[PDB]
């Protein structure tokens, strides 16, 4: 597409995080990375290296406290992702203290969650 | 710099208003009405003239039927509801799961010809509703005023061989309240009676955890009755007509229909998908519309899928407290982020390929 942030997904190996912001998709800077503001929604696209190519996974994380367009937006804007990744990606819902060991374990110090958040979009 | 105008054209009621807002400012009955003897009226101003109008729901089923009359309800939308410009407008759409081609582009050829906007995007309501309830997995029960889909969606995008139909939604049990309501010695007959009957129907009516049980327990006493007062000022009292009206939605003989219930109609629905799956369908059940108001209707949902499903399926009902706009309210996120200018289908787009463009951009 021409989302800047599109652009730069998935390009090499690592692990890259938005957070939903008043309906567009912002990068976390990386210093914030584990510490999920449970007044928000995040987007979580992890790219590993393989025999060559590259794997895709993407998770939407969503906070406890987060408003409506933030999860929509969340769950919306994976889908693009993946579309733009050509469909290869495996999407993932991710709810805040019930994630799944695969999500938690990107973090080398755990998941932890903060109070706030972004207001909402609407 | 230009907003986005969000309508969802319902077989009842029409949602309309302005992307990135929480709720549609305009909501009015998908009513035309025409002179009985000679041009047209819309939504409520119809109703309250139908002593000199004949009335008409152009449509039906979630299918539009009547493409004048549908252009009037959008130009009485854009020009009295909203008080907004199309030509100066993308507008987002939404569409009934299974609608025809050749309904989309007829909707298509009216919004880019008759109301000359700019861009317009075309969404499927149920999958509207999924992604307001920050999800891309799950199957969605949406249940309206006149029918009621089961869509499942995977990673985003409706699986097509597997939504199913079902007619019976919520006009149908305001019709059949008005029916069993003889018992009592009530004629609701009229047009206006029957609006008063959904009405009566939305306040008092309920789903059952278990339907015999509950016909035998408000058999004991009197606790089941509740009153309504009419607008002359009269009283009514309704007893088991509260929960026996939406016992329909799960058994469709009731109403003379040999349409299989919605419990078993979801279930159907998430057979017709692979089992590697259906666990994600199962867990995500997600309701829809205003026919999926009832009180009760989660926990009975839960009970009756449980039963039909294998024992080793974990089954979860979502009941989002603002799900009778779900649809609108997905398609305003929608369409209020970053991403979605290059969703849209242009004028210059359509003059260059014409309707079929529909498909390939949405
Ligand atoms: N609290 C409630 N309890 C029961 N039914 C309700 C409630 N609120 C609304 N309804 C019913 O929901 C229906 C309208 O729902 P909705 O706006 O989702 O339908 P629609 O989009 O007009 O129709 P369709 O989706 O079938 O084309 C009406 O039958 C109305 O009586
Ligand atoms: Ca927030
Ligand atoms: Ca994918
Ligand atoms: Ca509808
Ligand atoms: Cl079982």
């Amino acid at each position: 597409v021409e989302h800047p942030e599109f652009l730069k997904a998935g390009k090499e190996p690592g692990l890259q995080i938005w957070r939903v912001e008043k309906f567009d998709l912002v990068p976390v800077p990386p210093n914030l990375y584990g510490d999920f503001f449970t007044g928000d929604a995040y987007v979580i696209l992890k790219t590993v290296q393989l025999n060559g190519n590259l794997q895709y996974d993407l998770h939407y994380w969503l906070g406890n406290e987060c408003s409506q367009d933030e999860s929509g937006a969340a769950a919306i804007f994976t889908v693009q992702l993946d579309d733009y990744l050509n469909g290869r990606a495996v999407q993932h819902r991710e709810v805040q203290g019930f994630e799944s060991s695969t999500f938690s374990g990107y973090f080398k110090s755990g998941l932890k969650y903060k109070k706030g958040g972004v207001a909402s979009g609407f | 710099d230009v907003q986005a105008l969000v309508v969802d054209n319902g077989s009842g009621n029409v949602k309309a208003g302005v992307a990135g807002d929480d709720a549609p400012r305009s909501v009015f009955p998908s009513i035309v009405g025409r002179p009985k003897n000679p041009d047209a009226f819309v939504g409520d101003e119809a109703q309250t003239k139908r002593g000199i109008l004949t009335l008409k729901y152009p449509i039906e089923h979630g299918i539009v039927t009547n493409w004048d009359d549908m252009e009037k309800i959008w130009h009485h939308t854009f020009y009295n509801e909203l008080r907004a410009a199309p030509e100066e407008h993308p507008v987002l759409l939404t569409e009934a799961p299974l609608n025809p081609k050749a309904n989309r582009e007829r909707m298509t050829q009216i919004m880019f010809e008759s109301f000359n906007v700019p861009a317009m995007y075309v969404a499927i309501q149920a999958v509207l509703s999924l992604y307001s309830s920050g999800r891309t997995t799950g199957i969605v029960l949406d249940s309206g005023d006149g029918v009621s889909h089961t869509v499942p969606i995977y990673e985003g995008y409706a699986l097509p061989h597997a939504i199913m139909r079902l007619d019976l939604a919520g006009r149908d049990l305001t019709e059949y309240l008005m029916k069993i309501l003889h018992e009592r010695g009530y004629g609701f007959s009229t047009s206006a009676e029957k609006e008063i009957v959904r009405d009566i129907k939305e306040k008092l009516c309920y789903i059952a955890l278990n339907f015999d049980e509950e016909m035998k327990t408000s058999e004991q006493s009197s606790d089941i009755e509740k009153s309504y007062e009419l607008p002359d000022g009269n009283i009514i009292t309704v007893g088991n007509e509260r929960f026996r009206c939406p016992e329909a939605l799960f058994q469709p003989s009731f109403l003379g229909k040999e349409a299989a219930g919605i419990h078993t109609t979801t279930f159907n629905s998430i057979k017709k998908c692979d089992v590697d799956i259906r666990k994600d369908l199962y867990g995500n059940i997600v309701l829809s519309g205003g026919t999926t108001m009832y009180e009760g209707i989660g926990e009975r949902l839960t009970r009756d899928i449980t039963t039909l499903a294998p024992s080793t399926m974990k089954i979860k009902v979502v009941a989002p407290p603002e799900r009778k706009y779900s649809v609108w309210i997905g398609g305003s996120i929608l369409s209020s982020l970053s991403t979605f200018q290059q969703m849209w289908i242009t004028k210059e787009e359509y003059d260059e390929s014409g309707p079929s463009i529909v498909h390939r951009k949405c």
